[PDB]
């Protein structure tokens, strides 16, 4: 069980703020689920302002799905998310 | 090619 979270981050001087993990066919971040998910959450930075946590998975980014994705899919939809960063999440609870 | 476990940071 759990609850899904769309979170907005709003990008501030220090950068995002966040590090990603896993992807389809790497080593999984959780059990075996080769989901994409938040491994860490800086304390004073605008992704934890907005709400995102620690073992977050990763559904989309301003609106590009990210089930099913290899981590570099990942990591080039944050590179391209610009000032104010939508993230849909799966949180477990 | 990467392999392991993947973490890409955005500091």
């Amino acid at each position: 069980m759990g609850e899904e979270l769309t979170l907005t981050i709003l990008r501030q001087t220090g950068g995002l703020g966040i590090s990603i993990a896993g992807g389809k066919g790497s080593t999984p971040y959780k059990g075996d689920d080769e989901g994409i998910f938040i491994s860490r959450v800086s304390e004073e930075g605008p992704a934890a302002r907005a709400g995102v946590r620690v073992g977050d998975k990763l559904l989309e980014v301003n609106g590009v799905a990210l089930q099913g994705a290899e981590h570099h899919e990942a990591v080039e939809a944050l590179r391209g998310a610009g000032t104010a960063v939508q993230m849909r999440v799966w949180r477990e609870r | 090619k990467p392999n392991g476990l993947l973490i890409t940071d955005f500091p």
